């Protein structure tokens, strides 16, 4: 049969249609693009035990290079393969937890400053999760993205 | 009546595309309709012998390629098998005897002959990639998804031959022959064909080109090159097919050649939309047959699909028929790679006047 | 019935020369008589176009040539003209409703199509020579000695176009239409065959190859280069031709293939006899129509009739009919360079012994 290397450590066959799904979840809304070109485009080399999170990698570079002035909308097909990416490979899963739970988690990480938890209590921190549009995310272009990556 | 010499001096530059005398004499001073006689040329000089290209490379690819991937090609490739070993014959029986004109005459040999290339390459193929001919010609005859289509365009072509047969070894109104009337109209033969050139127009434009994305698709994955190589090939000396069965369906409706046929194109307009549009939703299918098992890494069954929409979609904006499929952009860009044209001053002279 | 495509698996293996169920797919794994294959291969090798060979020296010869020799040339031309332009449409409807193997199939349309590049080259050579194409062509279809042979042999054609026909858009015995009865005899047809067939391979084995020798008359005289140059590549894809046309006779004669066909071979020898050797003495008058008004420095009359029995005598020893035309050597040898491949010691030692 064929492999697979979940980015959770497990084991999985080769699925793929799985990856045809996720191109689709970027193509959606757009034009001139092709879920079929970026997939030949990035000659994605397949060998057992390969993890899912490079297989995810080798599209992103791949939509991000068929980027050109008569495909506009590539700039952000490749930008939501990219997102997606970072936030799962922080949060664990697709959606963000709570701005209090998270902002506290961070900081006895050393990462945040606690300096926030003391000037606000859990309601207000609860209370802004409201204005905080996850969604936004959905909004950049793939060029500002690979910055904040860094 | 048909006759193999007409003895008739009848000057060709009025003939109409079918329905005419019979051509006299193989003359190529002139034409009514360039179009015809550059199609024979570009095409003459396209010639080319399938045992050219290397296959040996091939022959090892096959064998590696994945089964859900295996089932893909082998199956694509009975599929074009089919099409133009029929398509082989068909011109010659179905249309030649209503041939009118020199110039288009000299073509239709010609297209025929061109496809007996492409019939005797997939041969080429087959023997160097798999074991034996036989076990995958048998199934190109006998199996389900191939049958289906199959018998619905051969059908078109079986019926010109005994319609326009009646034409000339019977008169016209009726004839009965044991309890049976059977009435031979001109009119009833002239859509009997004007019908079953839309039906190729469809075989050789979006039948086959679509069944090439796929061989092409192995292609960019720098598999079974060979076929790629030859199938390219195949791609360019159909360009020239379709390309005329449009020029013979366009001059045909405009009426600039045949009065009646003007008429026969607004009973038929609905007619051959059904034909296209229908038809269309065959190919749609086939895909599923090869992405059961499994997808590929190149396409599958959803991107294939979109192609049929965007191709159909134009083919038939040129033939003059409505557009049913909703627009698009080519899923498929790297398809065109195949159908391209197959192998210091210093000075206070001007200082001195500025006025900071 | 007549079918583009059957749906029958049927094993050509065995399927006879004529008559079998219509080829179901174009395929070249295998052959029931691998000539067929081989005439394909070698024609296909033998590719040519016209336009390659130069007919600028030739312009002016024609203007140089005298007018008794002008006519020969020009005359003959006009001859050979027909012969293909009939030829290459009608193998295809005659012969292929009939083609019930693959291998045999290819090969007629092949066969067909080797015909169109000489109509065509026939018409680059008269622009280069003449001043108006039409006059030349008009001609071809017009004339006295030109009409006299031309309706002869293309009846066999149209005449295997209305029987066949009857057998497939009607069954056997007896059809009455507007109170006329028409039988359809499965021999009845078997025999239109055998006898149509043998009147090609005297037009392309005695017919045409007695029209070179005029041709390549002007070529051993220095004259009309490119045309001898262009009718020679005729004459050598014109080989594979009547070579085939005996191979289709023998086998039907044989039996070895067709059972019934083995009879229809006796009841039909005296038949097919009579029009080789009678069709072999209208090309004898044609000689006069050239030679009417004046020889030739390089034959005349006399000698081109002398040929028709050298050919005609051994050409027909091949198909298996019997000799009428005297027995002879070949007029002219000169022609055969058309046809062929077309680009001290010193002892006392032994000495003391001899008793001198
Ligand atoms: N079985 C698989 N075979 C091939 N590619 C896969 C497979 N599973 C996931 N992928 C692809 O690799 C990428 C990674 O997916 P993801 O970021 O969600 O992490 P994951 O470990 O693969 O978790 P999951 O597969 O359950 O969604 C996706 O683009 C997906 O298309």
């Amino acid at each position: 049969n064929l492999l697979v290397t979940k980015r959770d450590g497990s084991t999985e066959r080769i699925n793929l249609d799985k990856i045809h799904r996720v191109l689709d979840w970027a193509a959606e809304g757009l034009h001139n693009v092709s879920i079929s070109q970026v997939e030949l485009r990035s000659h994605i080399q397949f060998y057992d035990g390969i993890k899912t999170s490079d297989i995810h990698e080798t599209i992103i570079k791949a939509a991000a290079d068929l980027i050109s002035r008569d495909a506009p909308d590539y700039q952000y097909l490749a930008a939501r393969l990219a997102i997606f990416h970072l936030r799962k490979k922080a949060y664990g899963q697709f959606e963000p937890p709570a701005l209090y739970d998270h902002v506290v988690k961070m900081v006895e990480m050393g990462k945040y400053d606690n300096h926030l938890l003391e000037d606000y209590t859990e309601e207000e921190f609860k209370q802004m999760d409201t204005f905080i549009d996850h969604d936004r995310d959905m909004t950049f272009s793939y060029a500002a993205v690979k910055q904040l990556e860094g | 009546a048909y006759t193999t010499f007409s003895q008739t001096k009848n000057d060709q530059l009025k003939e109409p595309m079918f329905f005419g005398q019979p051509v006299n004499v193989a003359r190529y001073d002139q034409q009514k309709y360039d179009i015809f006689e550059k199609l024979i040329e570009k095409q003459l000089s396209f010639f080319w012998r399938p045992e050219e290209v290397d296959v040996s490379r091939d022959r090892i690819d096959y064998q590696a390629l994945p089964e859900h991937e295996k089932h893909i090609f082998i199956s694509n490739l009975k599929y074009q098998t089919l099409l133009d070993s029929i398509q082989g014959r068909s011109p010659n029986v179905a249309l030649l005897p209503l041939i009118s004109i020199p110039e288009l005459e000299t073509w239709v040999e010609t297209w025929a002959f061109s496809e007996t290339i492409h019939s005797r390459s997939y041969t080429h193929i087959i023997r160097n990639i798999v074991n034996d001919p036989s076990v995958v010609f048998d199934d190109i005859v006998t199996n389900e998804q191939i049958q289906k289509r199959a018998e619905g365009i051969s059908s078109y072509y079986d019926e010109l031959i005994e319609m326009t047969s009646y034409w000339h070894l019977l008169g016209e109104g009726t004839h009965t022959v044991n309890g049976k009337t059977v009435t031979v109209s001109l009119r009833e033969l002239k859509k009997k064909l004007y019908l079953c050139l839309m039906s190729v127009n469809a075989l050789e434009a979006i039948r086959f080109y679509v069944s090439f994305a796929c061989s092409f698709a192995f292609a960019e994955r720098e598999l079974m090159e060979g076929n790629a190589k030859i199938i390219r090939l195949i791609a360019r000396d159909e360009a020239l097919h379709l390309t005329g069965t449009q020029h013979m369906l366009n001059l045909l409706r405009s009426g600039a050649d045949d009065p009646e046929m003007a008429e026969i194109a607004e009973e038929c307009k609905q007619e051959c939309y059904d034909l296209f549009v229908q038809a269309a939703q065959q190919e749609k299918d086939w895909a599923d047959y090869l992405f059961r098992d499994g997808s590929m890494i190149g396409l599958n069954k959803d991107i294939l699909c979109q192609y049929v929409e965007y191709i159909t979609n134009i083919r038939m904006q040129a033939v003059g028929l409505d557009l049913p499929f909703q627009t698009r952009s080519n899923p498929i860009p790297w398809i065109n790679t195949w159908l391209v044209s197959d192998n210091s001053e210093v000075d206070t002279d001007d200082l001195s006047n500025f006025q900071l």
